[PDB]
């Protein structure tokens, strides 16, 4: 009636990737934490744009949409940030946001690429992932843009432009060792990447007294955080969401009398 | 546009190459408009003389 | 009319890869070899830059 | 207040009840400049 | 504006309360928890936890609606024991798990500060 | 003039004395719901703030009234009126001070469309009495209404940009009238053909059919969560089937408890071989069939729309002549959440896989269509050289095209049963069409062996060109394939010339549809 | 208002005397000039 | 059956065929105010 | 052949049609003289010596494809699917949204919608090349799932992936424009463009008139929502009396550009359009090349559709019911060879009496693109990570955004504005009248049996009124 003791086997690394192996863990913890890496992260995006002249091709609302998705650099003063909901300034202020700016003119004839390399901030430590260039815009002789932009802070359940990461794989039982899928021919079917039957074997035999064990992950990252701190960054956020929980529910049940 | 007459709705074989046999409007306007195959090209006139 | 900046199903950095593509195609690359060389592997970010028409290369034609 | 030409874009203020015609170009087609309040809006 | 802001999918109104309880009567030892402002995530960590317990029953979850938030757990336990009791002890069972898991990836990403090869 | 000022319709006596336009009325899109009762509707939230229901003060519900009137218009559940015993109509988005407010018994406040109303839907086309029913107010985030599935067959509805109207009952005598009358559950028979019209619909349908196989073993697990979606359970878990290694629950041992009361039923499957009544085995149905519901509970058989769906004698017929009308309601939700929440775990899909044969099927049917061509063959020339005789009451030409018409058929439907004669269980064409949720056998057919012969105006295709049918066929061919037999199967692709037949057959059954809408309608309202 | 409240029960036609014409009217004497306002 | 016979009924109840048509419905002991409804108002209420 | 080597070289040779024509190699024929002419379809299939059905051909045809319109020549392998599913699509590529002309930043049309990114089609027709459908797409290519997976896309409808919207997907934009003149109706009744003032004009409503400039019209820029005023024009009262115009109900655009001059007969007018932005929900209209229409029925994010043993999640996922009925089996091929297109790097071939490729060839490119030959997959579950027993049929398409979108078919009424004369339900300035209770309506109330709810509808929620009845006669009191 307790916990079990899981244990972590990494594979690779890079800096954008991480391949590791859980072991001996239920199929539910497995998954719960899958869906973390996406939604519930903390990250850096611009959510307010303000336009003071824009004669480019593209409307104003062109232009605020191909700015929010472009990210910044999350990696350590998102813990330091409060959510602008919660903190007791203003509509803005430097405890909570990180003001941009961008102002581009076109003079000579051939034409110019408004990259990201314009956003000029205030901050050091939040740039956009330059240390090529997304592009915003081009213009022509005789147009011209400029704006002001700050970026919050939030998750990928508020909006898809929150969350720090490209796919992320997950699979298990690379052999149908449980039948949890059924296949006609099975034949036909290339064998996984992690499987470990012959050349010429199709499926493990079945066993029924069986249970899903050695998950494996494989996370790649948009830019914003590194690939092995978006996995330490998920894990100690699901823990404080059910200790939060545990705290409201003994007040419940304290209160019964 | 509302003759329940089936024979100028129909489709002709000689319409084989100059008019589309499948794109026609559902409704009441079915066969009645129609348009004209690729190729197909539609004489300006000139003098018999 | 401009390259998204990111895929629409998996969420990788797209937006960054279109002047890179046109320069491989002006050697002599095959598009299954660009695509490659630039580290798309899977099929939904490949069809990114693969059915990608670039509209506002024709919009910058008429005088501001 | 102020407009645009429709050809040179050279502004000139157009009094109330006053033909509409460009100088320097003699043209019939007007722009309003835009507006000088300010609008936010959302990258979301 | 038909459409309702993202921010109601998890942020608490002010009159609302996380969590409820309300005792089922149809049978003994049953109780209904009702939280608010959450989903799946949450929803089958718990359900899988209970079913490890061998004092326990009945463990089910659903969302009643996938376009408003707030899910229902249902337990039912043996007669010496509470379904208070066996909610509460399986969450400090959750916790002393994602605690441990965590402490055994950190030595894994700094095992490797250099390289092991 | 005066008497053209009355003429018929759009005069005045024939446009604005028994059809008008009304108020309390809203419209838009409808799309699925299926964790609804079959007697509610989903109502935006920008339509119930619009609409109003006046409801009297009574020293029973004074607070409530006056808390409501504290908030008007801003607050969703509010009011925007007030209507005292003078007749006074006082506007209270706009009142300055609220408080001021006092209601008094006789007063009447105009609140806001809440939960649990009653509303009257109908579909754009009324035919019978069905496409108007009482259904109850559930209301939801997003702008379209909502509602059950099981209730798009008497509306006749489907859900690809398709509109229906609501109007809201004011007055007491109304609203109740219709709650007592023509609410939903209390037309589930219908006198036309004395059977149910509303039954279980193609997606349930084909996995309750899967549901209740002879094969389908359940845990522990997976039965509790299944038993935590009926809404009609009394707390109890039935003793497993096998209590061994594991305790496994059967699929007729969980669907015994959707089934109300003690209703006795006795049908049978679509695939009962009517051979099996007669040697032994006739109660045990080596492949069971013969579906046996007695004292309440599936003893054996498969569920199917034979024992399930809209006819006479089914098991919702029976549930609703012996239990009643507010029993049969629970009954049609719970076997949709019940299966909807398996589903899940069993899935279910269409591929390629699906469409295709083995070698040796595409080897005979070549050898069947063949033969079919040498005999079309045979009896032109025979005819040529005059060796044909006519039958009573037919000319040469008709009885020759007796002789080819009953060749081509015949050839059509050998072909047609050998390529259903190849299919596997694990087939997903053959999994919708035994259970009756949608298609038919001849699908199979088309699909995987023969098209067929196309035909216009009931007869093979003419000679529109001088005596051809083509520019490329040679004269007075009449031969199978160059006047309209399509040899290949929608999967093997057409060829051109067979290509423009289908097209010809297709737009006159396209043709006739448009026909018949009108004429239809035009002499039932004459009859009416 | 102090007036009761009733239904119908029958429709009877007919044409309408000059008599009751003239005794029902408003505009007594008649409608006499064919333009209707002056200032 | 009964809508059949209802029909088929009330279509022979006066003796002789009389179609459901307009000028088969134009002829029965009906009010003034029916035939008034279809299409001839002002001379059927006139001769009324 | 001395034809062929010398009509490739068009551009710096000066041989061209003209030239093939003048050589008595090609020739025009009429449909009368078409009764008088031996045609073959193909010249080395049908002009071949042996025991032969006709050997005094006359004339050859080019392709047999050229005997399709213009709207009919976009499907690929239409000689594969029922005959009057190719009549639907033909009228239904009609009202698919794209990028309809280059220079949309001039023109000021009304209703003008607009693709964010359009793509050109990765199973292409052969005669495509020659309507300018490669510099002008209406459509994306994505990837479609054929599966059963929650009941959200029963009877025609797609579940589309809700993460994949957020960036970019099927993403639009919508223009509108509105007309106004000054016109001097009378010698003493003038218009002209103002800033109505409170009390010196009259007939004005309740509106913020702040938004408005000096000259009475709106600087583009600023957000405009439902009921504000753009274009503010006083009449001159035999005081000032002012009218103006007002948006629609729920628009919330944004004002793009305000132009003003002089129209045909020398009365000064203005144009103005509004910018506003569609992201596709849960109402909106999806259609193939092949004839499914269908709405949308749910969005789940990417951590909730089923995905492959790489991460390669579907874009939208249809309902396996929607083929066998119909038989669409062109529909069923271009996303087999859609999946060797792409792992290739060509772009495929779709000409219908060319038919080069064999669904079976593609088939085991596939399982060579290490995507199984059966185009099947195995999927795994999205929220319990189990394998799925079956084996889903997966890969790209390309799909069509329709015109007929949700924001602009709902509306309500509830007591609103009703008429002068005859005391019945009107439309107002929020666009919502009454739905109109007909005749056969009329009826099935009576079979039912309803008799209050029939007087409701027809007297108390239309025009209810009271007169005083003398009592001794029948006539009004
Ligand atoms: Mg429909
Ligand atoms: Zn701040
Ligand atoms: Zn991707
Ligand atoms: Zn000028
Ligand atoms: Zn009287």
């Amino acid at each position: 009636p307790y916990a079990n003791q899981p244990t972590v086997r990494i594979t690779e690394l890079t800096d954008e990737n991480v391949k590791f192996i859980i072991e001996n863990t239920d199929l539910a913890v497995a998954n719960s934490i899958r869906r973390v890496f996406i939604a519930e992260v903390p990250i850096i995006a611009i959510d307010w744009v303000q336009i003071d002249a824009n004669s480019s091709v593209l409307h104003d609302e062109f232009i605020a949409h191909r700015l929010g998705l472009i990210p910044l650099t999350s990696d350590d003063i998102v813990d330091k940030l409060q959510y602008s909901r919660d903190c007791t300034c203003e509509e803005f202020c430097p405890e909570c946001s990180v003001e941009f700016t961008l102002d581009v003119r076109c003079n000579e004839d051939q034409t110019r690429h408004v990259t990201s390399r314009d956003l000029i901030s205030n901050s050091p430590r939040v740039i956009p992932v330059t240390s090529d260039d997304i592009l915003i815009v081009k213009l022509r002789k005789g147009q011209e843009l400029r704006l002001r932009a700050y970026a919050k802070k939030g998750f990928g359940k508020e909006h898809a432009k929150w969350n720090p990461t490209a796919g992320v794989a997950f699979e298990y039982d690379p052999d149908n060792a449980l039948r949890h899928t059924v296949y006609p021919k099975p034949e036909e079917w290339p064998k996984s990447e992690y499987s470990e039957l012959d050349e010429d074997e199709s499926q493990a035999p079945y066993d029924p007294n069986g249970k899903p064990e050695r998950f494996y992950y494989n996370v790649e990252s948009c830019g914003s955080l590194r690939p092995e701190t978006i996995v330490l960054s998920a894990l100690s956020g699901l823990k404080k969401k059910l200790s939060d929980l545990q705290t409201q529910l003994s007040h419940e049940i304290q209160s019964d009398v | 546009r509302d003759g329940k007459l089936a024979k100028p709705r129909q489709l002709h074989n000689t319409l084989w190459g100059m008019v589309c046999p499948a794109e026609t409007p559902e409704g009441h306007a079915v066969g009645l408009v129609k348009n004209l195959a690729l190729m197909a090209y539609i004489s300006v006139g000139s003098q018999p003389s | 009319m401009i390259i998204p900046v990111r895929c629409f199903t998996c969420g990788k950095i797209v937006g960054n890869k279109w002047e890179a593509y046109l320069g491989l195609l002006q050697a002599e690359y095959t598009e299954g070899d660009a695509l490659d060389a630039l580290g798309l592997k899977r099929y939904c970010c490949r069809r990114m830059l693969l059915a990608h028409v670039d509209l506002i290369e024709k919009l910058l034609n008429y005088a501001p | 207040m102020i407009y645009i030409c429709g050809e040179c874009h050279t502004e000139n203020e157009i009094k109330s009840r006053d033909p509409i015609r460009c100088r320097e170009c003699g043209y019939r087609i007007m722009y309003k400049k835009r507006t000088k309040r300010l609008v936010v809006f959302d990258a979301r | 504006m038909n459409a309702p802001p993202a921010f109601e999918s998890f942020l608490l109104f002010e009159g609302e309360k996380k969590i409820t309880i309300n005792k089922d009567t149809k049978v003994p030892n049953a109780c209904l928890f009702t939280i608010n402002k959450e989903d799946h995530t949450l929803g089958n960590i718990i359900k899988s936890q209970l079913l490890k317990d061998p004092q326990v029953l009945f463990a089910g979850y659903k969302v009643p609606h996938p376009l408003e938030h707030k899910i229902i757990i249902r337990v039912q336990t043996t007669p010496d024991y509470s379904p208070q009791e066996a909610f509460t002890n399986a969450i400090t069972d959750l916790i002393s798990e994602l605690s441990l898991l965590e402490e055994r990836f950190r030595v894994a990403i700094k095992d490797k500060q250099e390289g092991i090869e | 003039s005066l008497k053209q000022r009355l003429k018929g319709k759009e005069g005045r006596v024939r446009g604005n004395l028994m059809g008008k336009r009304v108020d309390f009325s809203a419209r838009t899109v409808i799309t699925p719901d299926p964790n609804l009762s079959i007697d509610q509707v989903g109502v935006p939230r920008s339509i119930a703030a619009n609409m109003t229901f006046a409801e009297i003060v009574t020293p029973f519900n004074i607070d409530r009234l006056q808390e409501l009137v504290r908030r008007g218009n801003s607050q969703y559940p509010g009011a925007k009126y007030i209507i005292r015993d003078n007749g006074d109509r006082i506007d209270l988005r706009f009142h300055p001070k609220p408080s001021d407010l006092h209601l008094q018994t006789g007063y009447k406040v105009e609140r806001h469309m809440c939960d649990g109303d009653i509303v009257i839907f109908n579909r754009q086309p009324t035919l019978h009495k069905m496409s108007m029913m009482g259904h109850r107010v559930r209301i939801l985030p997003w702008s379209t209404f909502r509602l059950n599935l099981s209730v798009t067959t008497p509306y006749n509805a489907d859900f690809d940009g398709d509109e229906m109207n609501l109007h809201l009952p004011q007055s007491l005598e109304t609203r109740a009238e219709i709650q007592e009358l023509a609410m939903v559950p209390r037309m589930i028979v219908t006198p036309q053909s004395n059977r149910p019209v509303m039954g279980i619909v193609q997606d349930t349908l084909t996995a309750v059919r899967k549901f209740t196989k002879r094969d389908v073993f359940l845990e522990r697990g997976e039965v509790m969560n299944l038993l935590m979606f009926l809404s009609t359970w009394d707390g109890k878990v039935p003793q497993p089937a096998i209590l061994k290694p594991r305790p496994l629950w059967t699929g007729k041992q969980i669907f015994s408890l959707i089934i109300p009361g003690h209703i006795n039923c006795i049908r049978t499957h679509s695939t009962h071989p009517d051979d099996e009544d007669s040697g032994p085995y006739k109660h045990i149905s080596p492949g069971d069939t013969k579906v046996v519901v007695e004292n309440g509970e599936l003893i054996m058989g498969i569920l199917c729309k034979k024992s399930l769906g809209t006819s006479a004698g089914s098991l919702v017929h029976i549930s609703y002549l012996e239990m009643g009308h507010d029993i049969t309601r629970l009954f049609y939700s719970n076997i949709q959440t019940v299966i909807n929440n398996w589903l899940l775990i069993e899935g279910h899909t269409i591929g390629i896989g699906d469409s295709i044969a083995d070698s040796k099927t595409y080897q005979d049917i070549q050898n069947t269509i063949k033969k079919a061509k040498q005999d079309v063959i045979e009896v032109i020339e025979k005819a040529h050289n005059n060796e044909l005789e006519p039958t009573p009451g037919n000319t040469l030409r008709q009885t020759f095209e007796n002789q080819v018409n009953r060749i081509l058929n015949d050839a059509r439907d050998k072909t047609g049963s050998s390529a259903q004669k190849s299919l596997s269980e694990y087939n997903n064409f053959k999994s919708m069409v035994v259970s009756g949720a949608k298609g038919s056998k001849i699908n199979i057919s088309q699909v995987i062996a023969v098209v067929g012969q196309q035909n216009v105006e009931g007869k093979r295709i003419p000679f529109g060109f001088k005596h051809r049918t083509l520019p490329h066929f040679i004269k007075d061919d009449y031969g199978p394939e160059s006047r309209g037999f399509v040899e290949n199967s929608y999967l093997a692709g057409l060829t051109p010339t067979e290509f423009f037949f289908h097209a010809m057959g297709g737009r006159e059954g396209l043709i006739d549809t448009a026909v018949k809408t009108a004429e239809t309608g035009y002499i039932q309202r004459r009859l009416i | 208002s102090a007036c009761p409240l009733r239904t119908i029960k029958r429709v009877q036609f007919g044409v309408l005397s000059p008599d009751e014409l003239k005794r029902m009217s408003v505009t007594e004497g008649g409608i006499k000039y064919p333009e209707t306002t002056e200032g | 059956y009964r809508h059949l016979a209802l029909l088929c009924d009330t279509m022979t109840c006066r003796g002789h065929l009389m179609a459901i048509t307009r000028h088969g419905v134009n002829r029965q002991d009906t009010g003034p105010l029916m035939k008034c409804s279809f299409e001839e108002t002002v001379d059927v209420l006139m001769e009324a | 052949k001395r034809h062929i080597d010398q009509l490739k070289e068009r551009e710096y040779n000066n041989y061209s049609w003209q030239d093939l024509v003048a050589s008595g190699v090609v020739e025009y024929i009429d449909t009368l003289e078409e009764e008088t002419v031996m045609l073959a379809m193909t010249p080395d299939d049908l002009q071949e010596k042996e025991v032969a059905y006709c050997s005094t051909y006359t004339h050859c045809e080019i392709h047999p494809s050229m005997i399709l319109g213009v709207c009919a020549s976009i499907i690929p392998f239409p000689d594969h699917n029922q005959s009057p599913r190719n009549t639907y699509q033909s009228a239904m590529g009609k009202q698919a949204m794209g990028v309809y002309i280059t220079n949309f930043h001039v023109r000021m049309d009304t209703l003008a919608h607009v693709l964010y990114y359009p793509q050109k089609p990765l199973v292409t027709t052969r005669s495509m090349e020659y309507l300018r459908f490669r510099e002008l797409p209406a459509g994306i290519n994505s990837i479609v799932a054929i599966a059963s997976y929650t009941g959200y896309n029963q009877e025609d409808s797609v579940i589309m992936n809700r993460s994949a919207v957020d960036r970019g997907f099927f993403r639009s934009v919508f223009y509108r424009s509105y007309k106004e003149q000054e016109s001097k109706k009378g010698f003493d009744q003038e218009e002209v463009f103002e800033k109505p003032t409170r009390e010196t004009c009259q007939g004005m409503r309740h509106a913020i008139y702040d938004k408005l400039d000096d000259d009475g019209l709106i600087a583009p820029g600023v957000r405009v929502s439902g009921d504000d005023v753009i274009i503010g024009k006083t009449v001159t009262l035999p005081t000032k009396r002012d009218c103006s115009t007002f948006l629609r109900t729920s628009e919330t655009g944004i004002v793009d550009q305000v132009m003003v001059t002089l129209n045909q007969e020398g009365y000064k007018f203005c144009k103005i359009r509004v910018r506003s932005v569609r992201i596709p929900q849960i109402g909106d209209k999806f259609a193939s090349r092949h004839g499914q229409k269908g709405t949308c029925g749910i969005q789940y994010r990417q951590e909730d559709m089923p995905f492959t043993c790489e991460g390669i999640t579907p874009d939208i996922i249809i309902n396996p019911h929607a083929i066998p009925s119909r038989m669409t089996i062109g529909h069923l091929i271009e996303c087999l060879q859609g999946k060797v297109s792409a792992n290739k790097g060509e772009i495929g071939d779709a000409t219908p009496f060319n038919d080069a490729v064999n669904v079976q060839k593609i088939s085991n490119l596939l399982s060579d693109y290490g995507y199984h030959l059966r185009g099947n997959e195995v999927l795994y579950n999205g929220f319990t990570g189990r394998k799925i027993t079956s084996q889903i049929f997966i890969g790209p398409t390309y799909y069509q955004r329709l015109k007929h979108m949700v924001d602009d078919k709902i509306h309500s009424r509830a007591r609103g504005p009703i008429q002068i004369l005859n005391r019945q339900p009107m439309e107002g300035r929020s666009r919502d009248g009454g739905l109109r209770f007909g005749e056969m309506e009329r009826d099935c109330q009576i079979a039912h049996g309803a008799a209050q709810f029939l007087r409701e509808r027809l007297f108390e929620a239309s025009d209810p009124y009271q007169v005083h009845v003398c009592n001794l006669c029948g006539i009004m009191a």
